[PDB]
């Protein structure tokens, strides 16, 4: 009540992408936060906590080495940019039949203010596991 | 905290051409780069994307296939190299930190002269 | 505090099993948050955090695959249920004597009702690694 | 406002080392709290969450097995001691020249006293990345 | 919500049946799964526990070692696998969101005849 | 709450001495743990400390390179090796959970005559 709050998870009616859902069971979207294009719009100035989490799955491995990586990025309202908060990256092969998993989480605490658009990537949208729930979900809370 | 550009001349269709921008005045391994293009008589499109750690690459559909846009964040620097050119390609190319233009100190012609 | 809070750790005094303490230093449970039968009970209705992480420890490598996976759960007071909240995937063996260490972390916000009871459950017990403090826990704080 | 509040970085002009900062954009320092030598100091009791992450990368893999840790621990005021709240372990390597990324995340909730010196450790600076941003950081908020 | 129940049969002592259910009405790939049988003249007891990724399994005492629960949430579907049956297997058998017994649409029943 | 030492002796230059430590009436598998000396006609200065898992190690630019600690969790025992020793560490020896002295229950003293 009186809190701005966003928890957003993936859409599995979809292929070779990253769309972000609320019209999930154990979803939130709530207190001014808004949805629109792929990313989360603060409704109101001050400390928010940010985290998000996702799940890549490759069969086999490329011969190639793979980098994957995960990122979360705030669009200011003044001085238009896009500035990197948190980020990690993660290489799951090491040679060269048997799958692989590999989760990735971030989470922070920042100071935003009004009408900033965060937005959470990644690289490899053909690796990502959206099959299960709470496999992949990105959200903050106003606090 | 300002960027020049480089790279300009006239390449015949089927060529190569290479830019490359710098900056300063800033922390330049936080923000995503932008390089985007004005045309005469045209509009302000963009075209390249790249996030801080160059993993994140993002083209329009009018250049993707020929393009290719890399960073050296050591010496504060964004590139692109464009492969087999078109007519369509003939403007002034900019770096900036928004993909609608913003803090381009310079600018760079390139033209594709059949 | 009027906050109800919980942080519970591992039980080192039991062998394959994770069973769940709150009768240690540098452990929480306040404000009427209970552990009844390896769950938390919340106390009552609004917006929660939850986080859990858990180690796996292993000597070598099995001749067959092995998935470990950490997950969350949540049971309502009304039809009856168990839904899944926050899970996560690995495997740490790609191919066939020194062993080797992977760490699971989940967190996430979530609004939960009066008398809903939350549950953080692993797959093969054998390989938890509860020898030291800190390296498995789970706990819920309310806001 | 009227809440204590540290998120800081890495320092990307030092090596070998970990020195947090807080004199950059995107980080925080306010209401009390105060980094002195390496430590977040607790400016008032209460309960505080808590949190880390770190990223290390190396190029090929040592001939000798390596093991990487991340550990935040606490400092009584009284009774000088140095207890380990959050913990992790991991290995990168696991048999014999593309580089490799790790990273760790711990996170937890915990009633500090007034006073109370935290600080968050590793093991192998070495192999430690902190060249972009948001890689590494470590912080704490009151609730 | 239905939950349609099929398999059963008359398995003599030492054989192998295998049961199925389906699902509809509600996302298949988030609920735990449970396998309950009621007996003739005696409670309610469940027989087998698996959770929405398929990695935890959870059977009875009187029942684990001979046992064998799966799914298939592309299809919303859940197994069960009878091997080395006896006597004490005679009952009838439902799929069910909780232990306790749960929107039970239908039953079947194994009955193992010496 | 505590913690016996022993291992002292004589040693001539160039030899290598060890010493221990054992602890109990707390949880060991929690506390950094400290290896301080005390010499006679100085300060009190700290010569080892270690963390809970033991994969953190710290001495003094002094004592550096001829040392190393060590623990065991499950008896409860914290270790230290000397090697290559000098007339400088001729003092009394003390394991503590802080290392400027604290719960120091006994001490062994280490004397390295030439």
């Amino acid at each position: 009540s009186d809190k701005p709050v966003a928890h957003v998870v993936a859409n599995p009616e979809a292929e070779g992408q990253l769309q972000w859902l609320s019209r999930r069971a154990n979803a939130l979207l709530a207190n001014g936060v808004e949805l629109t294009d792929n990313q989360l719009i603060v409704p109101s100035d001050g400390l928010y906590l940010i985290y998000s989490q996702v799940l890549f799955k490759g069969q086999g491995c490329p011969s190639t080495h793979v980098l994957l990586t995960h990122t979360i990025s705030r669009f200011a309202v003044s001085y238009q940019t896009k500035v990197n908060l948190l980020s990690a990256i993660k290489s799951p092969c090491q040679r060269e039949a048997k799958p692989w998993y590999e989760p990735i989480y971030l989470g922070g605490v920042f100071q935003l203010e009004k009408g900033d658009r965060l937005s959470a990537e990644i690289n490899l949208p053909n690796y990502l596991d959206f099959a299960e729930s709470g496999q992949v979900y990105f959200g903050i809370i106003a606090l | 905290v300002q960027l020049v550009e480089s790279g300009g001349g006239l390449v015949q269709p089927g060529g190569s051409l290479r830019l490359s921008c710098a900056a300063s005045g800033f922390t330049f391994s936080d923000y995503w780069m932008y390089w985007v293009r004005q045309a005469p008589g045209k509009g302000l499109e963009w075209v390249s994307k790249i996030n801080t750690n160059g993993l994140i690459t993002k083209y329009p559909d009018s250049v993707k296939g020929r393009f290719t846009i890399s960073r050296d964040n050591a010496k504060n620097t964004l590139y692109l190299q464009m492969n087999s050119l078109r007519p369509e390609d003939t403007a002034v190319y900019y770096c900036a930190r928004s993909p609608s233009g913003f803090n381009r100190g310079q600018g760079t012609l390139v033209t594709v002269s059949s």
